[PDB]
C-alpha cells in the first residue's frame, strides 16, 4: 500500500532505462561480469580481460579496440544490487535491435541523428566533444526526439567500427 | 521503484495480502464520442454521399418562351482506417522464476496490455498526433473558436456567468444562420466546480447556478434538457493557453469515430531462450462532419 | 460535386446507408401574413 | 448522410457551370471531343480536324477562322471525368440559346456589355486584353451582373463573324 | 476472361517490382509515407519530417543524412493508387534483405557489383555519374546478370554508412 514517490502522471511512461522494444533481430549476448561494482541496464561495455568479460570502464576504447555493446534490463539479478548486473554474472549484451538509452546533451536528440560517446563516463550524445575525448559509433542513429537527460530509443548495430573525432 | 522480482523479508513480519496499483485517470471517451463496430474488420475506408439542388424563378409575361429551369446534383466523401498494435515480451528465466513467488508474469503483461490500448484509443479520440493528422475534438482547426465577454468566473457575479455560458449555445445558434441547437457542453472542471458551488448571487433562496439547468437557451425554448460534463484536458487548450470550453451537437451525423478491430492477441514466437508475443488492433481517426455544429469558447 | 449520376463502388470499402440533403431555412409566412385565394386566377 | 462541404447558405444558387435556362431556340450540335483531356462543361471550343471533331484548345483561333461553340452541362458522362466530356465522346455545343458562364474579369460586368475571349486560356471577360490576344465575339452579350470569378447567363450567337481587336 | 497484354511467354518471368525473395533474415520497418503522391514498390526512401514518416525524395541524402532503406511490394494497397503506397499509409520497408530492384544502366550489371545511386532520380546504377551527383551504399550488392531497364535482385545492409563520390 506504498504511496511514496507518487506524482499523479497524466499518462503512462514510456520505457525504462535499459529495456528494448520488440523486433525479429537480435544479437543478445552472454559475458560475465568483471567491475568490482556492478553494470547499470542501459550501459555501454568494453572487452574485459577474461576472454568473455566485460568491464563499464570505457576510457581507452579506439577504432582498434570497439567497444562490446550495450546491457539490457534483466529484472532478476540477485536483488542485492537494485537495478545491476553483480560482480561475476552473465550480462546479456545487445548490439543489432533498438534499445532505450539516457540522453547526455544540451540541445537533446531529433530522430535521426549521428550517436557520439564520450569516453570519459560512457554517456551518449548527438555532437563530439572537441578534445580527443569521443568516439562515433558509425552504424547507429537515434529514433525518438527527447530533451536532456531523458529516455530515447536508439538503434545500434556495432559490427561497423567506429570512428575517432579531435 | 525498483525491478528484481524480489524483497528480503523477516520471520518477525506480517507482510499484507494485498497490492496498490498506482492510479490514473479515467477513460472518458465512451459516451461522449459516437463510435461504431459495425464495418468489416479488415476494410480500407469508408465513404459516403450527399446531394443538393439549384434554381431560380423570374417574372414573364405575354407569351414568351423566358421560362426559367432547375437542377441537381450530387457528391462522395472519404476516410481512411489505419493499424497500430502493442504487445510484451519475457525471457526464460523471468517466468519459471516469477511462479516461485507466485506472480503469474505473462498472465500480468495482457491485462495491462489492454489498458494501454484504451489509453492510446482515448488520446487518439480527444487530440491530435500530428503523424497521420488526425485532428481532435479539443484543438481541430475547421471549426469556430471565439473569445468570452469578459469573463474570468473568479471575482465575477452570476450575471456574467450566466451571459458566458448562453453566449456559445447563441453563438452556435447564429453560425449556422438560425438553424440548429446546442445538446452537450464540456467544461474544464474547475470552472464545472466554480458554478456547481456558487449560489446564484442571492440573498433570497442561495439556490446553486445549476438554475441553469433549467433556465438555459435550448432548455427554455424546448422542453429538452441539456447535459453538463466537466472534462481533464481543456485546462491550457486556448489561443494564449486558457482554458477552453466546447458546445455542440453529439450526434452520429456530426461526429463519428470507427473501430473496426479490437485488441487481439496472436500466438507466442520463441527465439533463444526469449518469448516475444505480438498483439495488434487498428481503427480509424476521428471524424467530424458538420465543423459549424461545434463551437469553442475560451477564456472563462 | 460531380454531376454524373454515377459512382464507383471499391471492393474494399464501406459504404453507410442513407443521404444528406443540404438545409434550408424555414419558411416563417404562414401564421403571419393573412393569404386568401378566392379571386378568380385570371 | 454526407454532410462535408455545408456552407449553410441563405438561399438556393442561381445556376451551374453549364447549365442552360429554356428558351424556343436552341442549335445544339453533335461534336466529338478529340483532346487528350475531356473538356469543361461551360468553356468555348474551336474546329477539329476530323471533319466533326472540336478542341479544347482556341489559342489560334481568328476571323477566318472563328470558334464552333460553347458545350453544355449533360449530367450523363461516364463517370470517370468529374464534370467533363471523355475523348471520344459526344460533346453538345451550343451556339444560339443563353448560357451560364463564368466570369473573369477584375470589376466584374454588367446587363449589356460585350463578350471579348481571350485566346490564351479560353476566358470570357467585358474589355480587350491589349495585346492582340483577345478576339470580341460580335453577336454575344451579357444577360447578368456578376463579380469576379462568379456565374453570369449570357446570350449567344456564333453566325456573326468575330472581331480581331489589337 | 481479359485476354489484352498477351505476349505468350516462352516461360514463367523472375519476379515483379519490389517482391522479395525468402531467406531468415529481415528488418522489415513500419514508416507512414509522406509525399503527396504515393511511393512505388522498389523505391528507395528518405527520412521524413514526422519522427517515422518517410519521402520518396533523396536528392538531399548524404553520408550524413544517409536514406532510410526500401519499400516492399505489399499487394493490399487501398486499390486507388494501382502499385503504390498512398498518402499516409505503413510503408514496410526493408534495409536486410535480398529484393529484387530496377536497373539503369547502359551495360547492365553482373553477379558482384557495387551499388551506386544517383540523387537526382533515385536509380540504381552500376558506376558512379561522376559530377558529386552519386552516392555508393556501401554496404551493398548484386546478386543477378541482368540488362538495361531489366529486374535484378540485390542484397542490402543500411547500417554500413554510405560513401559520398565526386
Amino acid at each position: 500500500m506504498a504511496p511514496y514517490n507518487e506524482t499523479y502522471a497524466s499518462d503512462y511512461a514510456f520505457a525504462y532505462e535499459g529495456m528494448v522494444s520488440d523486433i525479429a533481430p537480435a544479437d543478445i549476448i552472454s559475458r560475465t561480469v568483471e567491475t568490482s561494482a556492478g553494470i547499470g541496464f542501459g550501459k555501454i561495455v568494453a572487452q574485459g580481460t577474461s576472454d568473455r568479460g566485460c568491464k563499464a570502464d570505457v576510457s581507452a576504447v579506439s577504432p582498434t579496440a570497439p567497444p562490446l555493446g550495450i546491457t539490457v534490463r534483466s529484472q532478476a539479478t540477485e536483488n542485492l544490487t537494485l537495478d545491476k548486473y553483480p560482480r561475476y554474472d552473465g550480462a546479456a549484451i545487445m548490439r543489432k535491435g533498438v534499445i532505450w538509452v539516457l540522453v547526455t546533451d544540451a540541445g537533446g536528440v531529433v530522430a535521426g541523428d549521428p550517436v557520439w560517446l564520450k569516453k570519459s563516463d560512457g554517456t551518449f550524445s548527438n555532437a563530439d566533444v572537441g578534445s580527443s575525448g569521443g568516439l562515433r559509433l558509425a552504424g547507429c542513429r537515434w529514433d525518438t526526439s527527447a530533451a536532456n537527460g531523458a529516455l530515447a530509443r536508439m538503434r545500434v548495430d556495432f559490427d561497423v567500427p567506429p570512428v575517432a573525432g579531435a | 521503484m525498483q525491478a528484481n522480482f524480489g524483497f528480503v523479508t523477516s520471520q518477525t513480519a506480517y507482510v499484507e495480502a494485498g497490492v496498490y496499483r498506482m492510479r490514473y485517470p479515467e477513460i472518458r471517451y465512451p459516451g461522449l464520442i459516437p463510435v461504431d463496430y459495425s464495418a468489416p474488420e479488415w476494410i480500407k475506408t469508408v465513404d459516403y454521399y450527399s446531394m443538393d439542388g439549384v434554381g431560380k424563378a423570374e417574372w414573364i409575361a405575354d407569351r414568351a418562351s423566358d421560362i426559367p429551369v432547375v437542377g441537381l446534383a450530387m457528391e462522395k466523401a472519404t476516410t481512411t482506417v489505419h493499424l497500430a498494435g502493442i504487445g510484451y515480451d519475457y525471457g526464460l528465466e523471468e517466468v519459471n522464476q516469477a511462479i516461485m513467488l507466485g506472480m503469474n508474469l505473462p498472465g500480468e503483461k495482457a491485462n495491462l496490455a489492454r489498458l494501454v490500448y484504451e489509453r492510446m484509443v482515448d488520446r487518439v479520440a480527444f487530440t491530435g498526433d500530428a503523424e497521420k493528422d488526425f485532428k481532435g475534438l479539443f484543438n481541430n482547426g475547421a471549426v469556430t473558436a471565439v473569445s468570452a465577454t469578459t469573463g474570468n468566473w473568479a471575482s465575477a457575479t452570476a450575471d456574467q456567468i450566466l451571459a458566458d455560458f448562453n453566449l456559445g449555445i447563441t453563438g452556435l445558434w447564429s453560425a449556422t444562420n438560425e438553424m440548429v441547437y446546442a445538446d452537450t457542453v464540456l467544461l474544464p472542471s474547475a470552472k464545472h466546480q466554480i458554478i456547481a458551488s456558487k449560489r446564484l448571487g442571492n440573498e433570497a433562496t442561495e439556490t446553486v447556478l445549476q438554475f441553469l439547468q433549467r433556465a438555459n437557451v435550448y432548455t427554455a425554448e424546448t422542453g429538452r434538457p441539456l447535459t453538463i460534463r466537466g472534462m481533464r484536458g481543456l485546462n491550457t487548450a486556448g489561443a494564449g493557453g486558457v482554458s477552453r470550453s466546447v458546445f455542440y451537437r453529439n450526434s452520429p451525423e456530426v461526429l463519428k469515430m470507427h473501430i473496426p478491430m479490437r485488441h487481439r492477441f496472436l500466438p507466442v514466437q520463441v527465439v533463444g531462450l526469449t518469448y516475444k508475443v505480438p498483439g495488434i488492433f487498428r481503427l480509424g481517426g476521428l471524424d467530424i462532419r458538420l465543423p459549424k455544429e461545434v463551437r469553442y469558447v475560451d477564456g472563462y
